[PDB]
């Protein structure tokens, strides 16, 4: 059940970057798909997450008002669009997946089974 | 009636001593969390990951949880345990009651970084007992998660799981899967309560006493026997020393030679370890020298094994490698804890009837002697039941287990659980509890996939358990005073079996039952 | 009483096997959303959009939803289905009970980007049954949205809708509109519950068995018949070979020629497809070669059609094009799923009494032969009922449907539903459920337009269904052992009919009812 | 007891260390019960090239000795026929063997007979061709390293549980319990009701 | 109880004779079950009378 | 019949029968009574009445 | 009687589906009855 | 390879006789009071 990163790159401050992710198989899995990031020498931070029906969605406080998370069940993929980028958003972003979405625990890494390789996003001013 | 604003039960912690009976009752406060995000999951372990063949398994973890009161300190305060062990030759359980009441369901929502908690008045929990013994019975393995010894502590309820047959990490056709939602269950809102009663089947009294005689000393020291034994095969004389037969009666100065009616109990020999470490061999032998049994290609330690005496006289620094129960001291590490962090039990009392775990059972003959060949002997390191054996069971401890379920089989031999306590064919039933799932808002166009989007919840409440115990009174005519369990007289920084400056309750030592004595 | 803090029902999932009866009971947790923003809507499809004439419709979607338990895995665990099919010649439904309880209404408000959920204690749901069969009956079309096979899963309730007469995308004067608020309905707050009972009408037992004889083999193999058949129209000799008549008795070596009492059942011929794809014609023929019926200018596939044997002996790689039931494997795609993602049923057992779906029924005479003209024959590709026919119905599956409603008409012939199961003139009634609309704050000056500004809500609860089934016991004198449904012995990564490592329940294969045998 | 020696750079001296039993060490956990008794049988393969080349059926057989006579313990006490994926092996005199129709009385070939398997009781019962377990031979000390020994026959220990041999449609139903002062678990060894 | 294959009704020889003075032989009972070619299949039934 | 034996009987293409005539079954030592023709019960004059 | 709550299906003793020259547990062409294999009793399962 | 069994405890299926009693010998013994015993017949002979 491989998650795969795409759309990495380097961008000047204010640009619109788009990260993407795909899976293979177990559409009865991949119920929840989301994003984390780990900046240089820092703790992994939850970025966004959305469920299958698009009923329930959550954004990180720093992330909110700048990123939007969207999902296509047909392709079994999920996208992360990113607007008004600041250089403290340089990190390594990981696509992450799990069978369940909870209201208290969704922002914890303990709740995701699958992790991509990661991508490097650089933001310069 | 029962409603949001009335309580559905009261706090009962008490002990009542009446004649030949004592009744204990305990109440605790519990917290129950949602496990596995409401899911059942296949779990397994196999060699591929790098585990050895001896540790492989296949099974399932469940969303449910269970109540466990299978340790004696659940029911007895340290002072009550002192009343029991100093005054009584035996005790056994009779009946129990169980109550579950004052239930509160709470919901927790996560927004940005802040977390908030509120009541949810319409949510339920589900509870059932498995009275027909239709589920894998995981009580009786000495797991963590029983009610706490100290009544003011609040404890977490453990998650239920079970194992079935495996081959490596794979399952087989005989492997069973169980859904716990497939039983009838009672649903409770915040005003409801739950209760049931149970009666223990007839079981022998635990023997709380040591013998004041030993099995090889039962004779009258003043009198000779009328029987004879072979005392001499060779003439004792000046020079020749030829063959002869000679015979003697057993008497006060030869007790080792006398005829006797009984034999010591069975033996399965353990390797010996010293608590003075410079006396041990320098090597890591705990597994490779361990005492093991072998089942379907797997090796498993016989831990603690059959009841044997821990050491002989003046040997207290030695213990059998896997042959004793070992408890932890408060704040002891989970792995690689030092000797000063643990507490070692001693079965030293049963040394009268039972062989010592680290020696041979005895000697037998190897060959047929004759004029041409001298006689040869051999050492018996494991001995099964012989007609005429008598033995004692392992002792029970205030920290230790109470009962185990006797496996359902064609045959068994002396079904007393090897970790100690009462073997039962119909033990107290296991009690399962779960938070009922509450969906987060569904989509407004129909979708067939199962909803897996939930509101996070947990619950809390009180639980009461009441056990009636039957006592067997001590009848002795012994003239001199007994050994008793007692607290120390001298001054100390803290009180044993109390809280410290930080609020943490601890148990300083293990306490067995055997103080009073009885003739063999 | 019933209040905010008490539960209005308990969890019942059980099966009880008593004599000639078995009783199943199931409980699930459901979530109900508001559909269409509380509105009724006209829906249609017509050629203008680019649909073909065969797919046009006109109808309405409603704000309501409905409960559906019309699949067998709603009521039977896989082990229970094994008990049924291995031991019994037949079964039928008798009566049912339905309960709806522990209801929670929740409100969700949207502010900026954050979403929050709270209880609403005074909101209601509405529920009614259509006991007089006054609504279009949409059960019995094999739609998604039944109770889940696995008891721990939480399911969404499907939206109710119906079709009426159309011409293209337009309606006609006979078209009917229905308002579901125009029936009496029960309103429930969080303390209320709902229940009703229903009795099934007399229906024949489903036949769960295969025949151990075939219709053309019913004779005694040792004896001749006393009747005669025309065996020869021409002399067999040296040269001439002139006309003659000759006659023979039927006997052990000519069974094809013997006189018989009965005929095979009806036939409507299907095109044959191989699961080895290199053997199929290279072209896309699924629709253009499909087996169809024609009604009011529309073409519709006869899917699955009348019961016919899927293949003859040693032909298992072939199946009728639209002639079988096909289930999905877990996570199978909705469109263009591969052969490895689906599960094909086989009606192979009824091959004894029923023609094979891909061959002709037989041969008849075209012409009148005479000295001048040789005889001609013709092939019968569809055959309606003849006096003397016997046949079997299609089998039922654990994944498949239970009943259908017999349409109300002047006449019908053998009203057994073609997808399988029990035809009923008065089926179990359909159960409608809706969230009651709650207005957002109105304006403070009067306005006559209907309020369409609402607070978003959804509800959840538990539902129980209990069916009693009657059994027909197997009486056989067969000496040798039967075929039985069994699990595989060999080891595997997962257990069939269990959850996986991720928590997902799946059903590995379809399971029919026909294992035991019976004389024809 | 999980450790008798320090794990470190160089020295590696004596120590004592302790661990709790848990999910990853099940072999080490404390348990309440023991497997049933054992009387060890010699192992034979149905693939004959894997057997030793010699005639060992009697000389390697599992026997008991009564009043100067030797008698095979046939089938003996109930034990599992083989462990997992071992189905080609069987105990020498440890199973019931029926004949196929028209099988010879003497020296019948393997294809003429039918071998039973007690493989189900492998959960509670030791496998007939392996040891019961390991015990200690000696007393270790700084001077002498520890020694172990193999248990090839084990009588009843307190805490054992076991299953009886299975019954077959071709097999016997009952036996008469001999009239004696004492017996232990009088279930007939060929199977059925005592 | 109709537990055997029913071979009456195939119009076989061996009924009682039309003429009352004749003495007749009783016919032998037999039956057929499912076949594939000359082989049997798992569903085939054997009966001991 | 059959010298008191039950016997498997069959017919297949191998012998040269066509597929239409194949069968599998058993012959038994037993026999059976059959009165399933009308002339068992009726004389010709009775049939005329 | 068997009381089990096991969810998944059991192992059962069953006859073979595939075609064969003779029927198991029947007579042959010569009239001889035979038993093809031994059959034990242990198919259903139970918790230990 | 084989090995010799010089001591054997109880196996399922064993039967045995007790030691005989004599006119000069003992009659009864007291069974020691213990948690468990196996076949408590006194080894010098007589009634436990």
């Amino acid at each position: 059940v491989q998650i795969q990163e795409s759309g990495g790159g380097i961008v000047q401050a204010g640009g619109s970057l788009r990260l993407s992710c795909a899976a293979s198989g177990r559409t009865h899995g991949m119920y929840a798909m989301g994003w984390f990031r780990q900046a240089p020498g820092k703790e992994r931070e939850f970025v966004a997450v959305q469920d299958i029906t698009a009923s329930n969605t959550h954004y990180s406080s720093a992330v909110k008002g700048r990123f939007t998370l969207s999902r296509d069940n047909a392709k079994n993929t999920a996208y992360l669009q990113m607007n008004n980028l600041k250089p403290e958003d340089t990190a390594v972003y990981y696509c992450a997946a799990g069978p369940t979405l909870m209201s208290g625990s969704y922002n914890s890494a303990r709740d995701y089974d699958y992790w991509g390789q990661g991508t490097q996003v650089t933001v310069s001013s | 009636a029962d409603g949001v604003g009335s309580s559905s039960g009261n706090w009962h912690c008490d002990s009542t001593w009446l004649g030949d009976r004592v009744i204990t009752t305990s109440t605790r406060t519990w917290a129950l969390p949602t496990y596995n995000n409401h899911l059942y999951k296949q779990i397994s372990n196999g060699t591929s990951g790098g585990a050895t063949n001896d540790n492989t398994y296949f099974g399932y973890s469940t969303p449910w949880g269970y109540f466990d009161f299978n340790r004696f300190h659940c029911h007895f305060s340290p002072r009550d345990w002192q009343r029991l062990i100093n005054n009584n030759w035996g005790f056994r359980p009779k009946r129990l009651s169980f109550k579950l009441f004052n239930i509160q369901v709470k919901e927790v929502t996560q927004n940005e970084g802040t977390k908030t908690i509120a009541n949810n008045l319409t949510s339920t929990i589900q509870v059932f007992t498995d009275s027909e013994y239709q589920l894998p019975y995981v009580l009786g393995s000495a797991h963590q998660g029983c009610l706490p010894p100290f009544p003011a502590d609040v404890f977490m309820i453990p998650q239920y799981g079970y194992l079935t047959l495996n081959n490596g990490s794979q399952a087989v056709g005989r492997s069973s899967f169980y859904c716990l939602e497939y039983f009838p269950s009672q649903m409770l809102r915040t005003g409801n309560n739950f209760q049931f009663t149970y009666t223990f089947e007839d079981v022998p009294f635990h023997s709380s006493y040591a013998h004041s005689q030993s099995l090889d000393r039962l004779m009258n020291p003043l009198i000779d026997q009328y029987l004879y034994y072979l005392s001499r095969t060779q003439t004792t004389g000046g020079t020749a020393n030829t063959q002869t037969l000679g015979f003697s009666q057993g008497g006060p100065n030869t007790m080792a030679n006398q005829a006797k009616n009984w034999l010591p109990g069975p033996c399965y020999r353990q390797q010996r370890v010293s608590t003075t470490t410079g006396q041990n061999n320098n090597s890591n032998f705990a597994w490779t020298a361990g005492t093991k049994y072998h089942l379907n290609g797997r090796n498993s330690l016989a831990n603690p094994g059959i009841a044997m005496a821990t050491h002989k006289d003046d040997e207290e620094r030695f213990f059998p490698s896997n042959g004793i129960l070992i408890f932890g001291k408060q704040n002891a590490a989970r792995d690689n804890a030092d000797y000063s962090d643990v507490m070692l039990t001693s079965e030293e009392e049963i040394k009268t009837t039972n062989p010592v775990a680290t020696e041979e059972y005895g000697i037998v003959a190897d060959n047929l002697q004759q004029q041409n060949t001298a006689p040869q002997i051999g050492t018996v390191n494991s001995q099964g039941a012989l007609p005429g054996m008598v033995w004692q069971n392992r002792d029970v401890y205030l920290q230790g287990p109470i009962w185990a379920k006797i496996p359902h089989t064609d045959g068994n031999f002396h079904p007393s659980p090897l970790m100690g306590g009462f073997g039962l064919k119909h033990p107290p039933p296991q009690i399962l509890i779960k938070n009922t799932p509450v969906p987060a808002d569904p989509p407004t166009t129909f979708n067939q996939s199962k909803l897996n989007s939930f509101i996070t919840q947990y619950s809390t409440g009180q639980v009461s358990v009441e056990i009636e115990w039957e006592l067997q009174k001590e009848n002795s005519k012994r003239w001199n005073p007994e050994i008793q369990y007692t607290s120390n007289y001298y001054k100390s920084t803290s009180v044993d079996f109390a809280v410290n400056t930080e609020g943490v309750y601890s148990e300083p030592r293990p306490i067995g039952t055997r103080y009073l004595t009885r003739n063999l």
